[PDB]
């Protein structure tokens, strides 16, 4: 009466994982900054992205067992390593430093720290060394015991430094599906991270996310819809961390004020380093300003939200960084090519009542600066910022946060989130939640009426 | 209707029928452009890319293997077993999608293949043979 | 007459057509043997003979959702447009070359496989189907 | 019988004719999964799988330009010379192996490859289109 | 062999059963840490 019939080309798609691609944004030609993020490798973005709505469909997404995630952490790991490769490498300057204190600690109450270090450094030539000087900044050790010094960085990996001539400016690089596959982006306003997505789309290509490297507030990130989120892999449990997305972005501005300038000492018969020069004017330390008001406006919106998930008409509080390393205690990031570490400590002082909390048109955060970062996972190697010449202004959007609940038996009374991070893979949750990949399996086998020969 | 890439995912299998060729048009060719030379990025990618046409090529030779060729819909004649499925016809079509269905028949998916490439090819291509020479 | 590859680039379509083997025996197997192991220079020979294959199977996809599949001569039932090369018979096949023809077609040419992949195989397909039950 | 890969090696090429799928499954995916990410080991071995199907396109183009097409057994309309193997039926299918038969026809086999491409489509064709007509 | 003839060519032995064999270090013996560049560190034999 009916007989199996194969279909080839039938909407079916199991969830699975595999290698991604990657988009130019098209403005790649235009840039010409020689080597951005991932304009090296990735190709121009299509005309039209092929957003195309699922009517009746339904999909379970996981943020939290994605692997979209290991793949661009993997990529991001593989582009620092590739782009510090053919640079030039600072190996001779683990050398001893007789530094002396800056010329001015007007007040010493007041801190002022960066060392004129002084130091023979080879030349151009094997023969003779000369003696230059101006390494500057707080990240040294203390000597061994004008005072000695020499460099900690030295005293974990080796050392290389940023070639001058590629940029640091995230450029918008959105992952796309190679043939075969396909990726489903969730449409609902709010979404759990872990459920059933009602509103599913089809895409190749992504939307534009921006690579930012950043701890404790996220930035230039996807605003959220409507309403502030509040994931977490388990709620439950303290060790998990609790991501935050934002409604309306919070405005940040940070300055590196000093109006600094560089020298270019030539070393070795090729290379040539890039010392601070310097400080030409008055000086003051980094810092970074948020407006008062609308930071106000967002702790009272996002603790509405945390209390649909630990009580309603309850207290919590927040305070500053426990202690450890010092990329996780300080909001770090970079801006211009220098790279600010700056202290929350001055935005989490607060406790909540069930309808106000208990004028300042600004609040600012102080910030220290570091040229020599060890953030790579491989212990093997560390990269030395080159100075930037000129003032230092950059402006951002704040649109999440990353929080840790402190554990005990805190039922009875209050529940603290103190600000936290570390893992690069939680930057990156809170831009590829909306999205699975799927491999499409166009065979499918039915029973019709229907007879051969 | 068209709707597009996968767009009757949760239709009726009927219905989805009628867009075999869009699904089958954008699995073959997402053509990436590798004219930069970037050293130990394009063998991920390539890699990607070359175990899709693989998965390709295995899903063609099981299409080819059997008495069906053409890369459209099709017709047997291994018979429907009751067992498979103990439902009628426009329950089927007009009442499931391919994922149920599929996950009706992934019970029994795996005996079916074998059904199509001996009870068939390993027998009527043999008949063909002791039948074409009169 | 043979006259090699690409021997009849210059003369009629009719003439033309009668060395497609020749043309299509040369364009997929110019095997180059990389057994030799170097490091940067192989990855762009090789995406070459690969986004190669890439394009020969675009054309065979395009090759097979028509009706027609053989990779040879084949004849559709789409009929010809007089706005598309408004031309008599052997007009074409005998003071014409396959440049030129595709040169003036190349206006029109775009709802022609438009027209061969969806006016053909989602309706041949379909009356297949409901005409192969009696 | 079975036998399993390559089990019909020795006997008779009747017997062996009956695992024509078993030989034919087990050449194309043999499918090594290279996901993890191994500098200058990749290349050899891509190389390798590379040129495996490079090798089984070319015998899938010399299998599609003949009357011939189906991935099966098939018969042609080209006549068998008496002057290749001078032996008659069941001396070949009952007393003989592939190996053996290769090999003497390895003498003769160059030309019977260009007599399947030119005498049969070469003409088939011509006449199918110069026969569709009426 | 090859060649069993030809004396240049080497003579393959291949065992029916399996002749023990022990192998002993007896230093007992202990490493020396010593950072060398700004990354390496060289591991030295210490004292027996
Ligand atoms: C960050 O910088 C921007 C631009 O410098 C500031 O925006 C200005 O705000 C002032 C005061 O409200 C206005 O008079 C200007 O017209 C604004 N300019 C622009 C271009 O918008 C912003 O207020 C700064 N934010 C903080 C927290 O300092
Ligand atoms: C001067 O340098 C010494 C170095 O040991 C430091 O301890 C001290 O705090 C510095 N004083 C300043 C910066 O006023
Ligand atoms: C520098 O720091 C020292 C303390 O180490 C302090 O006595 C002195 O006043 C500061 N300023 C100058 C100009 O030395
Ligand atoms: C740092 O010391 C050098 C001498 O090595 C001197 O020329 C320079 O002016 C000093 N800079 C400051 C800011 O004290
Ligand atoms: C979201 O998913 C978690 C998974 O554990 C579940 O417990 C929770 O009820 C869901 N809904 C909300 C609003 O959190
Ligand atoms: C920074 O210092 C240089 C050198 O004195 C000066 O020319 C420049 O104008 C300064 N920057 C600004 C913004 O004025
Ligand atoms: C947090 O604030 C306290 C004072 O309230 C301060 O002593 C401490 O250094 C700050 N930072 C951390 C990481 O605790
Ligand atoms: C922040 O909002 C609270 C609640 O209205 C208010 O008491 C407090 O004064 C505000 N802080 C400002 C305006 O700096
Ligand atoms: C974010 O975007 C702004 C654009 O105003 C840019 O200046 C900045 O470098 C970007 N990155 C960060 C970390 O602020
Ligand atoms: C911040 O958000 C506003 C609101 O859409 C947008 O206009 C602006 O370009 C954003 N800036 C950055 C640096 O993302
Ligand atoms: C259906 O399957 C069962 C077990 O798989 C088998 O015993 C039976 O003979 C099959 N019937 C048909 C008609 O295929
Ligand atoms: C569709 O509806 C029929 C009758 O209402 C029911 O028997 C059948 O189970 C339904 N299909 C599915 C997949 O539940
Ligand atoms: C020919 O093409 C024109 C426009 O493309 C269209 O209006 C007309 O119906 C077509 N006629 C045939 C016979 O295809
Ligand atoms: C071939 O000749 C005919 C008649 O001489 C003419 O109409 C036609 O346009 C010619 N072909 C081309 C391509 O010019
Ligand atoms: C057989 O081959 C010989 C030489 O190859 C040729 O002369 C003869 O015509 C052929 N006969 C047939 C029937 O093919
Ligand atoms: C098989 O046997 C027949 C008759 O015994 C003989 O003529 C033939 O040569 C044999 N086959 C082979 C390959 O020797
Ligand atoms: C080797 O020497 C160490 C240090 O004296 C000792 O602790 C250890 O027990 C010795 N090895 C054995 C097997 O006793």
């Amino acid at each position: 009466n009916l007989w199996v019939t194969v279909y080839y080309g039938v909407p079916v798609w199991k969830d699975a994982e595999t290698t991604l691609f990657c988009a130019s944004d098209a403005k790649a030609y235009d840039t010409e900054k020689h080597n951005v993020w991932a304009t090296h490798a990735c190709v121009p973005t299509d005309p039209n992205p092929q957003e195309i709505h699922l009517e009746n469909v339904t999909e379970e997404f996981n943020m939290w067992k994605n692997n979209m995630v290991e793949q661009m952490h993997t990529d991001i790991i593989s582009l620092w390593d590739q782009s510090l490769k053919p640079c030039v490498k600072l190996t001779p300057l683990c050398v001893t430093l007789q530094c002396t204190n800056v010329t001015n600690n007007i007040t010493d109450d007041m801190r002022g720290e960066l060392k004129n270090c002084s130091f023979n450094m080879t030349t151009e030539l094997r023969d003779k060394k000369q003696k230059v000087y101006s390494l500057f900044y707080r990240l040294d050790v203390v000597q061994i015991n004008n005072k000695e010094y020499r460099l900690i960085n030295c005293n974990t990996s080796a050392i290389t430094q940023a070639c001058p001539k590629v940029s640091f400016e995230p450029i918008p690089i959105h992952y796309c599906a190679p043939a075969g596959f396909a990726i489903l982006k969730c449409k609902d306003k709010k979404f759990n991270g872990t459920g059933p997505c009602p509103s599913v789309s089809t895409v190749q290509c992504t939307h534009g996310i921006k690579p930012v490297v950043s701890t404790q507030l996220l930035l230039n990130g996807s605003l959220a819809e409507e309403e502030v989120m509040i994931r977490s892999e388990n709620i439950t449990n303290n060790a998990k961390n609790i991501l935050v997305q934002f409604n309306t972005p919070v405005q940040i501005n940070c300055t590196r004020p000093n109006n600094n300038t560089r020298k270019s000492i030539r070393i070795g018969p090729g290379q040539a380093f890039y010392a601070t020069g310097d400080i030409i004017g008055d000086i003051r330390q980094a810092h970074c300003n948020v407006s008062k008001a609308t930071w106000n406006e967002t702790l009272g919106k996002v603790v509405k939200q945390l209390r649909k998930h630990f009580g309603n008409n309850t207290i919590i509080r927040f305070a500053n960084s426990s202690g450890g390393d010092l990329e996780v205690t300080t909001h770090s990031f970079n801006c211009g090519g220098e790279f600010f570490y700056c202290n929350t400590s001055g935005l989490f002082n607060s406790t909540w009542i069930s309808n106000t909390s208990v004028s300042n048109d600004s609040i600012t955060l102080p910030c220290r600066i570091k040229q020599i970062i060890n953030m790579w996972q491989r212990i093997g190697q560390a990269m030395y910022a080159p100075p930037i010449q000129g003032v230092i202004r950059c402006v951002s959007n704040i649109t999440g946060l990353i929080l840790t609940r402190d554990g005990g038996s805190t039922n009875s009374t209050t529940e603290t989130f103190r600000p936290g991070g570390g893992d690069m893979r939680d930057n990156w949750r809170s831009e590829l939640y909306k999205y699975k990949v799927v491999k499409i399996e166009p065979l499918g086998v039915a029973p019709t009426r229907c007879k051969r020969r | 209707v068209f709707l597009g890439f996968l767009g009757a995912a949760g239709s009726t299998m009927g219905a989805a029928s009628m867009t075999l060729t869009v699904q089958a048009r954008n699995l073959l060719s997402g053509n990436p452009d590798w004219l930069p030379d970037m050293t130990v990025w394009g063998i991920k990618q390539l890699q990607a890319r070359v175990l899709a046409v693989e998965r390709y090529l295995r899903d063609q030779q099981l299409l080819g293997i059997w008495g069906c060729s053409g890369k459209l819909i099709c017709c047997t004649n291994v018979p429907w077993n009751s067992s498979w499925s103990n439902r009628n016809l426009s329950e089927i079509w007009d009442n499931m999608t391919w994922l149920q269905w599929d996950k009706e028949i992934s019970n029994y998916t795996q005996i079916i293949y074998g059904l199509l490439e001996e009870s068939q090819n390993q027998q009527e291509k043999n008949e063909q043979d002791l039948l074409a020479l009169d």
